RNA sequence: CCUCCGCAUAAGCCUGCGUCAGAUCACUGACAAUUAACAGCCCAAUAUCUACAAUCAACCAACAAGUCAUUAUUACCCUCACUGUCAACCCAACAGGCAUGCUCAUAAGGAAAGGUUAAAAAAAGUAAAAGGAA
RNA sequence: CAGCUG
RNA sequence: UAUCUACUUUAUUCCUCCCUGUACGAAAGGACAAGAGAAAUAAGG
């Protein structure tokens, strides 16, 4: 009955756990991308 | 003119003072003892004792869980506030923290303070003791108390 | 004061050894620097 | 504006040596009874507070070793134990932070 | 908590937060590094050819009329050298400027607060009774 | 002109 | 971007009303003063 928030890092902090969580929100956009052109447009756009 | 202005103005706005104090309060729920500069500490001391008074309102209370959700930036401390700190202080009604002064900070010579939460596992602070009851003045006054009790 | 907007092509083409020797006046520029005793006669 | 004349060292010495600019001899200063290094009243002893700070530093290091990783605040009270001490009957249902030195005279 | 910033190439600069050591709001000495496929660095003559833009090019639509090409004979047999590759960087100022490709809020990059108090005056922002250029 | 606005 | 001098807490008025539409004048006319009011400004809160 106790509604504890989930123990995760934050999305906006300047830490190293928070960065991994930002990586997960990018990847979560890939999982929810419908067509394969969308997925391949996400997985290749940041040119490093 | 600041008559009856009760809040320090801090940080770089009202929002930023509430985020500074929220970081100090998060630090003190986590570590149970903090050195920080003095004005920041007593501002946050006001907020700290209120936060336990929301911790005693029960885990199941919705308003308490909203306040704990805001005020504790690390979410693992919200089980600590409702199962460690609030059961610890379930007897006494106030005075959950103690604040003392440290010597001034070496860097910029700021007035420094410690607050801890009372009754924590950490080594105790060198608390300022009153003088012994067996001193000269305290024995004269003890004798005087014995005489004024002898009036009845 | 960003009057100097550098490139090496303009620098060697303007003031290099070959442009200095291309004219008689420029040869006299080199000769004056050689007589003052300078470490850089040109670019 | 700019200064009309140059101030002299007689005027200057009267300015920067009057008692509003001198350092006040303070007299809060006592001797800490426990350590004998002189402290100030109304302020904790620097020395004894440095003792307590260093021991909370070792204890928090071992808290960090027994937790492992961030976001591991236990829902249990904690007890610090030193070498050769049984956990008491009161210490049951509390996580235990074993130390490697002796129990100090001032920790209790 | 910001992010109108980033990451690369270009131009520029030329070892300029690598390791070891030391002196000095709180540089000197030693050592080590940038490895070519990317990019520069090209071309055997002598003749002779090159009327019909580009624009999703399809028509349609035009005028300001356009950025791209060979053939003939002769000579020709060895082969992967040389150079660039670093950085927190340049031109200024003691604010600004900067070509191009991607990312268009970021996976990348960062911090507006030395500590306090909360006077005046000044700057900026927000709110303002009734009135609405007086 | 009407409207808004320290 | 203030160096020097100097400096930084020394109750009026209008309108109304009354007295009075009396005094005064002889008719026209028509008081003062004092009082009550309501305003406004300034001064101090
Ligand atoms: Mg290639
Ligand atoms: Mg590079
Ligand atoms: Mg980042
Ligand atoms: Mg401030
Ligand atoms: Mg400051
Ligand atoms: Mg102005
Ligand atoms: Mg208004
Ligand atoms: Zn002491």
């Amino acid at each position: 009955v106790a509604r504890y928030p989930p123990i995760v890092a934050s999305m906006t902090a300047d830490s190293k756990a928070a960065r991994l969580r930002r990586i997960e929100r990018w990847q979560a956009t890939v999982h929810a991308a419908e067509s394969v052109d969308e997925k391949l447009r996400i997985l290749t756009k940041m040119q490093f | 003119i600041s008559h009856g202005r009760v809040f320090r103005r801090m940080g770089l706005g009202p929002e930023s003072r509430i985020h500074l104090l929220r970081n100090l309060l998060t630090g003190l729920v986590r570590h149970e003892r903090i050195e920080a500069p003095w004005a920041r500490v007593d501002e946050m001391r006001g907020y700290a004792e209120k936060l336990i008074d929301y911790g005693k309102l029960g885990d199941t209370n919705e308003r308490a869980m909203r306040m704990a959700d805001f005020w504790l930036t690390e979410k693992d401390l919200i089980p600590k506030l409702f199962q460690v700190l609030a059961p610890r202080y379930k007897d006494q009604t106030g005075g959950y923290t103690r604040m003392l002064q440290i010597p001034n900070r070496s860097l910029d010579r700021a007035k420094m303070a410690v607050i801890e939460y009372k009754g924590n596992c950490l080594p105790p602070l060198p608390l300022p003791r009153r003088d012994s009851h067996l001193t000269l003045l305290n024995q004269l006054l003890q004798g005087l108390r014995q005489d004024l009790r002898q009036s009845q | 004061g960003n009057e100097y907007q550098p490139s090496n092509i303009k620098r060697k083409n303007k003031h290099g050894w070959v442009r200095r020797l291309s004219t008689p006046a420029g040869v006299q520029v080199i000769l004056r620097r050689m007589l003052k005793g300078r470490k850089s006669l040109s670019h | 504006a700019a200064p009309k004349n140059r101030r002299t060292i007689e005027v200057n010495r009267c300015r920067r040596r009057n008692p509003q600019k001198l350092i006040k001899v303070k007299n809060n200063i006592d001797v800490c009874p426990e350590c004998g290094h002189l402290k100030q009243k109304h302020v904790l002893c620097a020395y004894c507070y440095e003792k307590v700070c260093k021991e909370t530093a070792e204890i928090r290091r071992q808290i960090g070793k027994q937790e492992g990783g961030p976001f591991k605040a236990p829902t249990i009270e904690t007890v610090v134990l030193y070498t050769g001490e049984t956990p008491s009957e009161q210490d049951q249902g509390k996580r235990i932070i074993e130390r490697d030195r002796k129990r100090p005279s001032w920790f209790t």
